[PDB]
């Protein structure tokens, strides 16, 4: 929501190559930036089920 | 008295491509895969059969791999067709069934069909649907006519199976060491093993290491081992020279100094020096038997064809040893080439042994205990081993051969389809076994050897110079034979047998050694004879025309080759300075009487290998004939590969600018086939009015480029202007590309899946959300029809959906959250088609085809077919383009500055033939060493009223005054490249960051930035700028404020240190995040960094 | 509402709902496109 | 793919002058003499209807119909 | 089979023999267009079997 | 010198990928060394038991 006026209309826009959370009323952002993974990583990281890691 | 010339020679060159040629390797090879060898393969191992429970076994009969079906249908097979397959991201495979024997309860029980797997179907194939179609049944296909084919299609891409380039197997190679000793190695390799055994004169004796050996043991001690006991013999079989016995010499007193003098001694000190893998006798004959020279057969444990091998192998090295005659590697004379068919068939050994193991396992554990059911093969029969087997091994492209301890990887690639001239050049493609492991410099230079066969100019631009090749126009790959008539000719022609004489008679000037394949054949005398007869019963047709024989009279060796992977090139036979191919065999050729098979058969024209040819004379034209001539070559501009045949006249440019007009033909950009609009591939470039060139080469008219064209021609006028077009740059006309010049079309393809998973759920489209304040859909959902998706003919914009995808977070009710195929794209794009498909998994496939017409502008990379790479400076309108006295304005404008520095008189060349065919309305040919001469073209100016040399007057289109010095105006035909500056455009903002360390990523299409590496540091402080590294590689990068307690000096937490339970000492500190990830990883690793902080003052 | 689709070999215009397994009468093709939109578009012709 | 209604070079109309060039193609006339008859004095519009490829009938052999 | 920009560059490029001084600039925007500078052509062609 | 103890990292080094796709996730290797040395302390105790 808005932290000033309180209005709870916030969309979600992509920027130029940014995400973040923005208000239509008054263009206030609440939470700029997101973190995501990359494919460098992707294919070193392995795989663990549920099932495995439970017994 | 002039030699006659025979005009029609080049006649011979359209035929041979009737039945050989650029795409006909793979195809031949493939074909014997699936029709001959797969037999042979299933034969040597047609019973499989386990120890336990006995009288049990399972025999193959005889297997098919039939026609190419899906299996689509429930439990029913149906034709499909390739196409089908690249929208259907399916295979395109046949199902390999086997009909075999078996016995269940000791009852012998027949399958007639039963399928055991499924082989990919190379396309033109003997089996596949495309091979024996018309055009006409291609267009009913959806399949181009003009497409090469010869490559497999899996899972929807296109994969093609690159020629590998090897060292010749079992060849003695004389070659120094890293502390400069000349050594000798041998790879002996058979159908079961492979072992590289090398022998070394380190100590002035000669050492022989094996890799089943603890130590290298002297040559001696295992000449005595092999039966031969004396050493005068020895010393007769390493030769009788003086320098030879001079130099074997040490050997005999070393082998004296012990007491190893019978063959039973010997074999007990090797059996000694043998490592673990009188019994050790027995293992040292075993290894001597069979492990070491695996190429030279023992009939019955009598190495006396060994002795020999090895006493000429000694005698070479000792002759090496003094005059530097150390043999090279990159003798293309010494090179193998597999294709796909060798390759395919050692996978499908090692899948048919990995699946007769299983199975006898799966009967070893069954059988003996289950129950009275007698157990049967057919209910363990698995079908899908092979089948995935071959699938990743052709998409992945990583070979794992256990059987062969080979480890292969880079394969498969996936075909270019830039243009019809890069995949026909890909398909012919040829990489090294060294595959970039070091900077030789050696293989990567261009050798001789390479002459008819290989492309010299043709090769990849970068770090993969010289290690990636093509093949030349007129070339051929020659298959394994029989080798029963070679030996039985070599026999019946005076080869005397080597057991029935000493080695004495290897030491005589006159007599030459015979071998076969690497195997001592024996010995002869007056080798002449029996090469000129054993040359003219090839011709004859008794003896396979592809069985190559050389000389070599340094090693006094006649080498007989007759294993495949040897490359050929047909060569007209000229007998006592007269070619025996007229006019007369030419006319009855081009009549059609007779082929190129009565040439060959004739003995007319030869095939001849690279050994075979090292000792021939070639003429490359009739008047270079002279008294000592064996062969006269067919045509030169034959030399030249695919790529480097569409360049016009190639023979009046440098070498680097043919390379860079090859690299960039290989990116060009133009029409794909006759099936582009119903194809859907990830990336497409389309020209939208491609035109053919004027001046074509005859490599153009034989590989059909002219219906495919990748260029257009344009009025180019070389001279200077505005100053936009410094270094390579180039001006185009504003109304030009308004009247459509060099409008390019891209179209990209989006997929989108709808699977269902293990629960009974699947994946549902939502239709558009409408807006209830307006009853119309939202801005995002604008663009979807009823059903979600988004129909084709509408434009979309940035942050739109194509598909609103929506799936269950499940796997009571189901919970579906919204996964929508957004748009990433900074222009608008339309779409041209949505096709949506349906698999064997209930999975939807949607595939979105977008199209974007793009204008050239600044940025776009042109190409000029001359390796005259430019970017587009300025464009300038019109009326401020010069024009002549006729009022023809130019198109491009390109820097003449370019051409002192690069040479590229075939560009002016080519000019004035393009000028001189668009004046009289004719095509004039650019052929190497050849075509339209520089005085008939002239003369065609002259005749049509211009000038004979391009340069014609010119007024200025800006001041209106006519310019001092003329301007050289003409056609040319330039090609637009891939290379685009709205897809190279790249701008990052803050963005996202990496989870592990939080710095911006790397690529343009992952929102990444851009990266200043050490070089720019290194920079950076050469400049002493400070306070802009600090801001450029701490601020703006991985800037963090972590908290540091002043105690012990580790890293807290929201201002808490939990080692000292306390917060007094704890302060803020500003760090770069990477910093403080090697902080962490440093303290994971024992390594405890104390920071001891202080005041800034 | 009723969606069509055009088939790849016949071009007949076929009505299917959702979840219905992908095919055409008269034939056995599974290639199914989906017709062109009824909404106004505008071009510029430079 | 298909014939360009306007020159690159000048812009004299040319597309209307394709099948017609055609029809002197299936003719007796030549090239050169084609062209000379169609009223291409410049060399530009001779490149043009020359050097062009007719695809449109390649793709039509491929189109849904 | 023609794509739709390129029937549309194809179409602008054709000439009209209408007289330009009989027609004033459109102005900035207005994308409806006036009677007194704008024309309109349609084109409608339906291909089918004899 | 003598490890007897292991600092196994906190999480912003060992980055963790939730693959919605299939049925599995994405760990890096060095969580995958940690479980096996616990598996082999594991197995030791057993067999010193
Ligand atoms: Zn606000
Ligand atoms: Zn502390
Ligand atoms: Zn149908
Ligand atoms: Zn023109």
């Amino acid at each position: 929501r808005c932290p000033d006026c309180g209005s709870t209309e916030l969309v979600e826009d992509s920027h130029y190559s940014q995400s973040q959370l923005v208000c239509s009323d008054c263009g206030c952002v609440v939470t700029e930036g997101v973190l995501t993974t990359t494919f460098s990583d992707e294919g070193n990281l392995r795989e663990v089920t549920y099932s495995r890691s439970t017994g | 008295a002039p030699i006659p010339t025979v005009e029609e020679k080049w006649r011979l060159l359209p035929a041979f491509l009737k039945v050989k040629g650029l795409v006909k390797q793979h195809i031949d090879s493939f074909n014997y895969f699936i029709n001959v060898e797969i037999k042979k393969i299933m034969k040597a191992n047609e019973k499989v059969t386990s120890d336990a429970d006995p009288m049990w076994y399972l025999k193959y009969l005889n297997i098919y791999v039939g026609l190419p079906d899906v299996e689509e249908s429930f439990n029913v097979t149906r034709p499909v067709s390739p196409h089908e397959c690249r929208l259907r991201d399916m295979t395109y495979s046949a199902p390999i069934t086997v009909d075999i024997e078996y016995t269940r309860g000791s009852q012998r029980i027949i399958r007639n069909a039963l399928p055991i797997g499924r082989m990919p179907i190379m396309l033109r194939s003997s089996n596949c649907v495309l091979t024996g179609k018309t055009p006409a049944e291609f267009a009913k296909l959806n399949e181009c006519p003009l497409d090469p084919g010869g490559y497999f299609i899996v899972k929807g891409v296109e994969k093609v199976i690159l020629i590998q380039e090897q060292l010749s197997k079992n060849r003695i190679i004389v070659e120094a060491d890293r502390k400069g000793a000349v050594g000798a190695s041998v790879t002996s390799s058979t159908h079961e093993k492979k072992s590289r055994t090398n022998m070394a004169v380190k100590q002035g004796r000669f050492y022989l290491r094996h890799n089943t050996l603890s130590e290298d043991i002297p040559i001696v001690i295992i000449f005595k081992a092999m039966g031969v006991e004396s050493d005068q013999e020895i010393v007769q079989m390493i030769g009788t020279e003086e320098h030879v016995m001079a130099a074997f010499g040490p050997s005999l007193e070393e082998c004296q100094k012990a007491q190893i003098f019978t063959q039973m001694q010997a074999l007990k000190y090797i059996g000694n020096k043998v490592r673990r893998q009188k019994t050790k006798i027995e293992e040292a004959r075993e290894l001597l038997a069979s492990t070491i020279l695996t190429h030279v057969p023992v009939k019955e444990f009598n190495f006396r064809a060994k002795c020999i091998y090895t006493a000429v192998m000694v005698r070479r090295v000792i002759l090496a040893q003094g005059d530097n005659k150390v043999d090279d590697r990159d003798y293309y004379g010494n090179k193998r080439l597999e294709l796909a068919g060798q390759l395919l068939s050692l996978l499908f050994e090692d899948l048919f042994k990995k699946f007769n193991s299983e199975m006898k396992k799966i009967a070893d554990q069954v059988i003996p205990k289950q129950r009275a059911a007698q157990f049967d093969v057919v209910k363990h029969m698995r079908q899908d081993q092979i089948t995935n087997g071959m699938v990743n091994a052709i998409s992945t492209g990583n070979w794992s051969l256990k059987r062969f301890k080979m480890d292969r990887q880079g394969v498969t690639q996936v075909l270019s389809r830039l243009s019809y001239i890069s995949a026909l050049g890909m398909m012919t493609r040829i990489s090294s076994q060294f595959e970039k492991t070091r900077k030789v410099s050696g293989p990567r230079s261009l050798q001789p050897s390479q002459w008819g066969m290989l492309c010299p100019s043709d090769t990849p631009e970068g770090e993969a110079c010289g290690l990636v090749k093509n093949l030349a126009l007129m070339t051929h790959i020659t298959t394994d034979m029989e080798d029963g008539p070679i030996v039985k000719l070599a026999s019946n022609l005076g080869v005397e047998d080597v057991n029935l004489l000493c080695g004495e008679e290897l030491s005589y000037p006159n007599v030459f050694l015979v071998f076969l394949n690497g195997n001592i054949l024996g010995v002869i005398r007056d080798h002449k004879k029996l090469v000129n007869t054993f040359r003219l019963m090839r011709r004859a047709g008794y003896i396979n025309e592809f069985v190559s024989i050389s000389t070599n009279l340094t090693d006094r060796c006649v080498y007989i080759s007759s294993d495949g992977g040897r490359l050929c090139r047909p060569y007209i036979i000229v007998k006592k300075q007269k070619p025996a191919v007229t006019n007369k065999h030419m006319e009855e050729l081009a009549q059609g009487y007779r082929n190129f098979e009565d040439f060959l058969h004739e003995s007319l024209v030869e095939y001849l290998d690279v050994n075979e040819e090292n000792d021939c004379n070639i003429a490359l034209y009739e008047h270079t004939i002279n008294k000592d001539t064996t062969h006269l070559e067919i045509e030169p501009f034959t030399l030249l590969g695919v790529c480097a045949g569409l360049i016009p006249y190639p023979h009046h440019n440098q070498s680097p600018r043919n390379t860079y007009q090859c690299a960039m033909g290989k990116q060009a950009m133009g029409t794909i086939g006759y099936n582009q609009r119903n194809r859907i591939d990830t990336l497409m470039y389309l020209l939208a009015y491609p035109q053919k060139p004027m001046v074509k080469t005859k490599t153009i008219e034989l590989i059909e480029f002219e219906k495919l064209p990748a260029g257009q021609n344009a009025t180019v006028a070389v001279m200077s202007y505005s100053g936009y077009d410094i270094e390579d740059a180039l001006v185009l006309n504003k109304a030009s590309l308004d009247r459509g010049f060099g409008r390019c079309l891209v179209y990209k393809n989006a997929k989108c899946t709808l699977k269902r998973y293990t629960n009974q759920t699947f994946d549902k489209v939502m239709g558009p959300m409408l807006d209830a304040a307006t009853r119309k859909p939202i801005w995002r959902h604008e663009i979807l029809d009823a059903d979600g998706i988004c129909s084709p003919g509408e434009k979309v914009e940035n942050k739109q959906v194509l598909v609103n995808k929506s799936m269950p977070t499940v796997t009571q009710q189901p919970q579906y959250k919204d996964v929508p195929i957004t748009y990433k794209g900074a222009t608008d794009s339309y779409i041209e088609k949505v096709m949506i498909s349906s698999n064997a998994e209930d999975a939807f496939l949607i595939k979105m085809l977008l199209r974007q017409t793009r204008r050239p502008e600044i940025g776009d990379k042109f190409s000029s077919r001359h390796g005259q790479k430019g970017v587009c400076g300025l464009i300038v309108p019109q009326e401020d383009m010069p024009f002549c006295d006729s009022g023809i304005c130019p198109d491009i404008i390109m820097n003449p500055h370019g051409f002192p520095s690069r040479m590229t008189v075939g560009k002016l060349i080519e000019l004035l033939a393009g000028k001189a065919g668009v004046l009289d309305g004719r095509f004039h040919y650019g052929t190497a060493f050849g075509g339209s001469k520089v005085k008939d073209v002239c003369e065609d100016l002259v005749r049509h009223g211009y000038n004979y040399l391009g340069k014609d007057y010119v007024t200025s289109g800006i001041t209106g005054e006519p310019l001092e010095a003329y301007i050289y105006f003409g056609p040319v035909y330039y090609q637009k490249l891939k290379h685009m500056v709205l897809d190279k455009m790249h701008a990052r903002a803050r963005g996202p960051r990496a989870v592990l360390t939080r710095q911006p990523t790397e690529g343009r299409s992952r929102d990444g930035g851009l990266r200043l590496g050490e070089m720019e540091r290194d920079c950076l402080i050469g400049y002493g700028a400070s306070m802009l590294l600090l801001e450029r590689l701490m601020i703006s990068s991985d800037a963090f404020e972590v908290d540091v307690c002043g105690q012990c000096g580790l890293l807290g937490y929201s201002g808490w240190c939990h080692y000292c339970k306390s917060s007094c000492h704890v302060s803020s500190l500003r760090i770069p995040y990477a910093c403080k990830l090697l902080f962490q990883e440093l303290q994971s690793m024992n390594i405890i960094p104390r920071l001891k902080l202080s005041k800034y003052n | 509402q009723p969606m069509i689709y055009i088939c790849g070999e016949c071009h007949t215009e076929n009505e299917i709902k959702s979840r219905d397994p992908i095919r055409c009468r008269e034939c056995g093709y599974r290639i199914m496109y989906k017709k062109r939109t009824k909404r106004l578009v505008v071009f510029d012709a430079r | 793919m298909i014939i360009p209604v306007r020159c690159f070079t000048c812009g004299k109309i040319v597309g209307n002058k394709w099948e017609a060039y055609l029809g002197l193609l299936q003719a007796e006339y030549t090239e050169g003499d084609a062209l000379d008859a169609l009223g291409l004095k410049r060399y530009c519009c001779r490149r043009m209807l020359l050097a062009h490829v007719d695809l449109i009938e390649k793709l039509l052999n491929y189109a849904p119909l | 089979i023609v794509q739709d920009e390129i029937l549309a560059h194809r179409l602008g490029l054709i000439p009209i023999h209408a007289d330009p001084r009989l027609f004033e600039y459109r102005n900035q925007g207005d994308e409806e267009g006036t009677e007194i500078d704008t024309l309109q052509f349609r084109l409608q062609v339906r291909c089918t079997r004899n | 010198l003598i490890l007897t103890r292991l600092l196994v990292p906190p999480l912003c080094i060992r980055p963790s990928v939730v693959s919605d796709l299939k049925s599995g996730t994405n760990e890096d290797d060095l969580t995958m060394k940690l479980t096996e040395i616990i598996f082999l302390n594991d197995v030791i105790k057993k067999h010193r038991i």
